């Protein structure tokens, strides 16, 4: 459940609040979307490895 | 969840996005605000039943 707007190349793929479905995965795979922008609140939940 | 008195129904302590999600039924049309449990939502709506 993405808490932000997963978008790239000016095209909105996953809206803020909408969960990632299979169609969003197909869009992100067929369009070759790798780099995205995340807010500062998403990194607070992650755990550093090294 | 039938009631006893008659009147209007309003939403009290029901914030959209955290307490309730927007899950629109595709093959029927009659959508409804699906109320989630305490496990899926974060602490922002966990203490708001």
């Amino acid at each position: 459940t993405a808490s932000f707007d997963i978008e790239a190349n000016g095209k909105v793929y996953v809206e803020k609040g909408r969960r990632i479905t299979a169609r969003h995965i197909r869009q992100l795979e067929k369009d070759d979307v790798k780099l995205i922008e995340v807010p500062v609140e998403y990194i607070a939940g992650k755990v550093v490895a090294k | 969840v039938i009631t006893e008195v008659s009147g209007f129904v309003r939403f009290t302590d029901m914030i959209d996005g955290q307490t309730i999600t927007r899950q629109t039924d595709e093959l029927t049309g009659l959508s409804s605000l699906v109320v989630l449990d305490s496990a899926e939502r974060t602490a922002g709506g966990k203490d708001l039943r």
